């Protein structure tokens, strides 16, 4: 989150928190009741933006779902939309946590080596989360869909 | 080292769940204090070196600990005790804003009482300094926020001890 | 924090390198110099390249600055790549 | 007298080298896995 | 910069156990210091234990 | 480290008080076999490799096992001549850290120098004990050998040496 | 020499010199001339004394002398005294700064590798110092000769 | 860190003795298998990373210590399964071209089940992860060389239990 | 202090699920080797002073810890050994029958290593015994035999180490 | 646990050599004194309760210590002291005729600062009394039997500091 | 002292100590019966020595003994004094080892947190040590009045 | 020693010594100069005293020495001589120390269970002490033999 890494920022520095730390935890603070209503929407919208966003996927990348793909058949599509519910929920943590650290040490730090060795194509993946965004940020009006955009891009960021 | 939204979200995401209800009715509650915590955590940057001057004044400053022989005689040694209790009212402060002790075991409390018990530190005297430490930060932060930042100063007492 | 929090002499940390590089400096040199060990006869090490050209930053150049000349080594020429000058607010 | 300790862990001091050790052991040391030419190193000494 | 082990270097005496304990992966878990305490229990008296 | 003056003064300050004469007392005998100290000390610069040489053969004369294969017990005693070059080595250090000692009139430079995990160190290695203190008082012996005549040189050599005699030993009794 | 030595030590600790290294300087600054008139007796003896070390080093060890010895030859005992001049030109700086550094910057470190690249052997080298502090006992009397001894037997420890 | 030659030539030499008959007896037994090691050595350094994703995907990868809660969920927590996992295929390997399993516990498995209870990691999952990654080793390297790769594995599980 | 049946049932118990095939596969290769197991703990009961009479004979009799100053000297530091070596035969013995080592660190192991830096006893000479001792194991027991009571020797070494 | 002649026995015993002349030379060094110290001993036990009221008398008695508040306020805390200053002139008594101040740490020094911390005894008042106690000790005894009572009373307040 | 700290010097350079070291411990031992009597005249002074000490201290210093003063009241005062008795004791151990090495480790490393963490003027207790210096000074010869007031300054020194 | 046992006693007791024990310090401090004479005559009689020692335990006891006894051959017959003098060293801590003390923490504590773990008849090292006793007694004087001889009885007793 914001806090703790201003924190462990100022704490590393053998130094307190600054006017300008001290002020955006006091500005953060603020917006948390604003980011609890954001994940609010995504919370109870997975149905949707998780089968709306293996929609696209496919669409886009039929090859993973097409005999011989990664997912292919009954089971590893199911597998297919979990990691996509995963993701999403990442998402949902890095919103109320004002910060992309619980998307960090969770399915972000040494990603390209678990997929790499379950064979998934990571392109593939980041192509996933790509079909969410749209329909996430469909959900919401612009001033939230800077923010619920805004998440996803960064793990379309860090998956390749 | 978790604040109150990182436990939160822990404890939400290590069974796999959203954050239903009750995760983000804690959450609700902690940004309620976020205010309170801030200048909690102002004035005491403030008065840093005044806390600290009043809790050994008040706490162990004529005991004979102070004198020879006793645990705080020489200069390095009395030296090294502001040097050790800004660390207390430091990490005290670092909880007090993060809402979640997990900073303090992790980098004060962890081999703390076995490092103290090497050279001899007496934990007797350590714990009245910051009890008294924790009195005045009650002084400056007011009831409530010396409530809060009391909470922790007690925490590093209990495991200190 | 930076460097100069009020220690000098009679202080509790040990009398040392105290450089005026301002907090997370970003001013750094270009340095050149040969530094011969003066040490490889009784510990028989194998050798090193002692002639370098580096970039050290404005936080640390003095402290290098004072421990090459401490080896014996001798300063050819040194710049301010990276910074400003007499500049008050902007080092960081 | 002394009146505290480290340990005294199991230590091997070092002997010799042989064709058979040293390039498992270099290899070993990049944290790599044999290569084909140390690995055809390792080979040629036991055809010897 | 290496680890200068055992078959390196002339080592010293006083700190011969905490070196090979510091010169293994398990290193990073001593979250206790390790160091601090054995070189100042070798000023003072025995310990309780 | 502290020699014995150091180690004098701490003595009164843990007490925080000024040093009074039976304080002094113990300073001035420092100060009259000083003198002294330090021709045993030039003595060990003049004779230190020579020392070392005789301390050894008198070593292996009585311990002929030192030289010998070790047994299956992977033990360390003089086998090899890398074996044998290390172990000389470490009768440099006896006679050198015992050479400060003599100087510096207190045992206070060996044991935090030398003894501090002296057992650690030879348990590891499996080194012998046992021989390691005997080669440690063939040269007590060996030095003690130029000051004879008299006998309140040889008090002053036997200190460090059995210094390290009493406190390298497992406890029998 | 040994104000460098003070000067150096309280150099690398960024502070004035203390109180008993000002001793060690002025200790030393004291006992001036009495080097300056010792090394002028030494230098009047140097064609004494190295003749007779030549006496002791080759009756002790003739197998340097003889056809297949390193010494053997007229050119190479020409520069046989020749070392033993150095040495004692040596001396004469290190008896005047009152420490080893000349004896130490200079001759003794890295001495066994010049030797061994030259074939002389190291312990007759040993004894050829030994055998040269032999030799300046008898034309020095026996106030001064141990104010010289320190220095002869420092090289013999820095040869081993 | 001794291989069969190292260990024949210390046992020969710690008595004193020259290598008799007997221990060049085994000195000929290692030169006969010295063959087999290097093609069993060869095609693991070739597969290495098809035998990792073998042994995952065959043992631990659809237990409930993927999903959230389990040893293994968070993706830096995967990742340093396959980078564990890699160095008990690779230390086995050296261990099978030297001959002598001194290397394992030298530099694996000293500190190592003492370091898995510090972390929490499920020595029972570890295991059988190795065994199901011994198993598909026996596959590439063949029967008998499948059975010298294989008996340093179960030497890695031994001691690490 | 789970034999192979008792850690078999564990994990099958662990996951809540019943004894499938994978988990008596395991059981069934247990009692195969019971008729092994017995007969070795057979001969080894009848030959415990004989083992250890042979071990110290051959491994650490005549070392200078035998000898004044060694580790050893004493009659009651002598008597001390042979009383140490019958735990490590013995409980060797059980990890033998038990078929899983569980019960040596639960009751050797743990406190052994950091017991021994206490007293100051060579931990070097000691795992040298116990190689010792367990080369004169293989003699009584057989090969295979001796490969099992073989393994948790090593166990003990490694574990001490 | 070793006096002067156990000290020299195990040093002269830890090299495997006979009692040579400098061992023995040490021990007729500590038989010369022998006539001292028991009668050093005699005064000791006649006069133990009248040296601890002395002593406390002189150093502990008056100071805010003994008033409310003090280390040693409570009739059960004074009483505790006198037995606990019996300790330190009897045990220093034992090591007067022993000539060696092993039994102290044995049986003192060991765990003792790390006791007071615990109870928050004052490590600095108890030296002086101990010092006081060593300054009355010297009356008794004479002015060389003082110089070993007295060697030792120091050492207990170096282990115990 | 000078013989632990030439020590520990040779003992980090892995070598035994060269004459300039043992020409001064030897130098210094014969100065010990000049030293006991330097620091046997401070130590049955100290009553005029810190009385007189704390005389021009607060001649001199009216602020730290004013209302307001860190030194002000009967108090504080008695503590004005007893620190001086301090610096004064630690000046009769330097005097015996021959160095500042006492001074050091006691009443000279961290002093500056010490004081300032205790509201004390430095500066000003650096006042006091300078008045008992002349008074010191004035108690002994000038070969003596140039150790005793050098320890003095170092303290000085270091207190600033 | 009796010096470290009358004080360990009195130790536990929490005591100081009594008239009993310091009469006997007293008493055998006295009697120190006469032990180190009776130490002295078995010292350097080590050579008879344990070669005619194990000269009567094989005409006692040839059993041991026959083939199949446990000191047979060269080998064991060497170390078969080995404990004796061991337990006649012991004896002569145990004069020296006034007491079975030094005997009794070495070569008496545990060692039917070394003696037994070796496989040697425990009753056969007895006799072999018992044989030392006679040549032991037979050189020293009536006032001597009763206290050498005496600590040759307290091993023959705890030795079975
Ligand atoms: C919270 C962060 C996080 C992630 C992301 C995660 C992923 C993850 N994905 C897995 C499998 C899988 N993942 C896929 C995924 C895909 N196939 C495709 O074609 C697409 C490109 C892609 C999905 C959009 C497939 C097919 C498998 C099964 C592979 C197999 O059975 O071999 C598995 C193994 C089975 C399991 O335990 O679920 C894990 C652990 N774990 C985590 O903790
Ligand atoms: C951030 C968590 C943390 C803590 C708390 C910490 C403590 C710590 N306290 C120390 C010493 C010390 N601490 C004290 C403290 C005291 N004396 C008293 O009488 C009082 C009861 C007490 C003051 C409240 C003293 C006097 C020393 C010096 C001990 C010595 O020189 O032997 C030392 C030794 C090294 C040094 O100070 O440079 C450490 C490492 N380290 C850490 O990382
Ligand atoms: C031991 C030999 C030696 C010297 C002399 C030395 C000088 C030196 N002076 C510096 C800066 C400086 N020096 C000054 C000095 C001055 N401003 C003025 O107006 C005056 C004319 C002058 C004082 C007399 C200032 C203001 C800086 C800071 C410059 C900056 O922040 O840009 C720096 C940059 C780093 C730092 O201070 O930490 C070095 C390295 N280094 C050495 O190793
Ligand atoms: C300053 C105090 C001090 C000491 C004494 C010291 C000893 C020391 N002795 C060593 C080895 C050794 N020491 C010996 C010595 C002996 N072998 C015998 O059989 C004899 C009993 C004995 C000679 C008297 C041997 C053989 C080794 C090498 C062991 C091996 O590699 O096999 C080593 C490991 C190699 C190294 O130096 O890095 C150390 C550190 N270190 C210190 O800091
Ligand atoms: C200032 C310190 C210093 C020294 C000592 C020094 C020595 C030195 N000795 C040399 C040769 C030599 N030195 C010797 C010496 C000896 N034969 C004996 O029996 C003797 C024991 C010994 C002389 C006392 C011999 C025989 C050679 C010629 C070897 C050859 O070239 O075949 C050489 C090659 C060139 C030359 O002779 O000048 C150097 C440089 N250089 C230095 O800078
Ligand atoms: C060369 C010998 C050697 C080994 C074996 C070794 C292991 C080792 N494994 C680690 C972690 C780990 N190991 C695992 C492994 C697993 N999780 C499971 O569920 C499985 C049962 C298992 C894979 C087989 C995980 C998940 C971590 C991360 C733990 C954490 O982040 O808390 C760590 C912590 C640091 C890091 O990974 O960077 C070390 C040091 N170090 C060594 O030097
Ligand atoms: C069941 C698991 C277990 C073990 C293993 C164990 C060991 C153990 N070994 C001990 C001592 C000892 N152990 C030894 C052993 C040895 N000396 C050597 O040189 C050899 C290397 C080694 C024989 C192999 C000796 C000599 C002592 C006595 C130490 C002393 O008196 O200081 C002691 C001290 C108390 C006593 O023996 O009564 C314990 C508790 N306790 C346990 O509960
Ligand atoms: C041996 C080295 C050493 C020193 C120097 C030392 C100083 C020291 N000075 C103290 C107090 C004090 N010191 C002063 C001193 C002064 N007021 C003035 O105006 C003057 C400028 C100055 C004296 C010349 C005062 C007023 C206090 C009491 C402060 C208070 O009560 O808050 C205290 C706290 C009370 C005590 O335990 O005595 C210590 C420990 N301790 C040491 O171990
Ligand atoms: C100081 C107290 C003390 C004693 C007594 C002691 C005895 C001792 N006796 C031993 C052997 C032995 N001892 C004997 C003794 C005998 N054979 C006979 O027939 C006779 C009855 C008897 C002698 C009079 C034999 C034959 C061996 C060798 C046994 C073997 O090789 O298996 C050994 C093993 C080898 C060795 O290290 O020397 C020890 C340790 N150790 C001690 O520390």
């Amino acid at each position: 989150s914001i806090v703790t890494k201003s924190i462990v920022n100022a704490d590393a520095e053998a130094r307190y928190l600054s006017p300008g730390e001290l002020d955006r935890i006091k500005s953060f603070v603020l917006s948390g009741q604003r980011r609890l209503r954001i994940a609010q929407t995504l919370t109870e919208n997975r149905e949707r933006i998780v089968k709306q966003g293996g929609q696209q996927l496919f669409q886009r990348r039929p090859d993973v779902v097409s005999p011989g793909g990664n997912a292919y058949g009954e089971e590893m599509t199911a597998t297919c939309l979990r990691d996509l519910d995963y993701y999403l929920r990442l998402v949902t943590y890095g919103i109320i946590a004002g910060d992309v650290t619980p998307i960090e040490e969770i399915g972000l730090v040494g990603v390209k080596e678990m997929y790499s060795a379950l064979g998934t194509p990571i392109s593939g993946v980041a192509e996933g989360i790509r079909c969410m965004k749209d329909v996430a940020c469909s959900l919401l009006s612009g001033e939230d869909a800077a923010e619920v955009g805004f998440y996803f891009d960064y793990t379309l960021a860090a998956m390749q | 080292m978790q604040d109150a939204i990182t436990s939160v979200i822990n404890a939400a995401d290590v069974q796999g769940k959203y954050l239903d209800a009750n995760s983000v009715e804690k959450l609700r509650g902690y940004f309620q204090t976020g205010e309170l915590r801030v200048r909690a955590a102002a004035t005491i940057a403030a008065n840093a070196a005044t806390i600290i001057k009043e809790a050994v004044a008040k706490s162990l400053l004529y005991s004979d600990i102070t004198r020879p022989g006793g645990n705080m005689y020489t200069t390095r040694r009395y030296a090294a005790c502001i040097r050790d209790l800004d660390y207390y009212l430091r990490y005290a402060t670092y909880g007090m804003l993060a809402g979640d002790p997990s900073i303090l075991d992790e980098r004060v409390l962890n081999g703390l009482k076995e490092t103290y018990n090497s050279l001899g530190v007496p934990i007797g005297a350590t714990i009245q300094a910051i009890q008294a430490m924790k009195e005045v930060t009650g002084s400056l932060v007011g009831s409530d926020a010396g409530k809060e930042m009391g909470l922790y100063f007690d925490y590093i007492c209990s495991g200190l001890s | 924090a930076y460097d100069m929090d009020g220690t000098g002499a009679g202080s509790l940390e040990p009398r040392g390198i105290k450089s005026s590089a301002v907090e997370k400096d970003s001013r750094c040199f270009k340095v050149t110099f040969v530094l011969p060990s003066q040490s490889r006869l009784y510990t028989f090490r194998e050798l090193q390249n002692v002639y370098t050209t580096k970039m050290v930053p404005f936080s640390s150049w003095y402290a290098e600055q004072q421990r090459i000349q401490k080896m014996g080594g001798k300063i050819l020429k040194v710049e301010l790549v990276a910074g400003g000058q007499m500049r008050s607010v902007g080092n960081q | 007298v002394t009146k505290a300790s480290g340990g005294s862990p199991v230590v091997k001091p070092q002997l010799y080298k042989t064709a058979s050790m040293l390039t498992i052991a270099q290899a070993e040391q990049q944290d790599r896995f044999l290569e084909l030419g140390e690995l055809n190193q390792l080979v040629s000494f036991l055809n010897t | 910069p290496y680890i200068r082990g055992f078959g390196e270097e002339p080592q010293e005496c006083r700190n011969w156990g905490t070196q090979i304990d510091l010169f293994q992966y398990s290193a990073p878990f001593r979250k206790v210091p390790q160091s601090i305490t054995l070189f100042s229990d070798y000023l003072k008296a025995l310990p309780d234990q | 480290m502290q020699d014995i003056i150091t180690s004098v003064i701490n003595q009164y300050d843990l007490s925080g008080r000024y040093l009074d004469i039976k304080g002094i007392n113990q300073i001035n005998n420092y100060f009259d076999t000083g003198l002294k100290r330090l021709m045993i000390a030039k003595l060990i610069n003049k004779e230190a490799t020579n020392l070392i040489k005789e301390a050894s053969e008198l070593l292996f004369i009585e311990q002929p096992e030192l030289l010998r294969p070790c047994g299956n017990a992977f033990i360390g005693n003089a086998y090899t001549t890398r074996r044998y070059a290390a172990c000389i080595r470490d009768i440099e250090y006896y006679l050198r850290y015992s050479a400060y000692s003599i100087i510096a009139g207190n045992n206070s430079i060996l044991d935090e120098r030398v003894l501090d995990g002296l057992k650690e160190t030879y348990n590891s290695l499996l080194v012998p004990i046992g021989p390691t203190i005997r080669v440690i008082q063939l040269l007590k012996e060996i030095i003690q050998k130029k000051f004879s005549t008299e006998n309140i040189e040889n008090a002053i050599i036997a200190e460090p040496f059995d210094y390290l005699a009493i406190n390298l030993s497992d406890k029998n009794l | 020499s040994l104000v460098t030595q003070v000067i150096l030590s309280a150099d690398d600790e960024l502070r004035y010199p203390t109180a008993g290294e000002l001793e060690t300087i002025s200790s030393y600054l004291k006992t001036g001339e009495y080097r300056i008139r010792l090394i002028s007796i030494l230098q009047g003896k140097e064609q004494e004394i190295i003749r007779l070390a030549s006496k002791k080093i080759f009756q002790l060890h003739p197998e340097y002398i003889a056809p297949g010895g390193n010494a053997s030859g007229a050119r190479q005992r020409a520069l046989c005294l020749r070392d033993y001049g150095w040495y004692l030109r040596l001396i004469t700086y290190a008896i005047l700064a009152g420490d080893k550094e000349p004896l130490e910057k200079i001759g003794i470190i890295g001495v066994r590798e010049m030797y061994n690249s030259l074939g002389v052997p190291i312990i007759g080298m040993i004894d050829a110092i030994k055998c040269l502090k032999e030799a300046t006992v008898e034309v020095i009397s026996q106030e001064e000769e141990d104010f010289v001894a320190p220095y002869y037997d420092y090289i013999i420890q820095g040869m081993s």
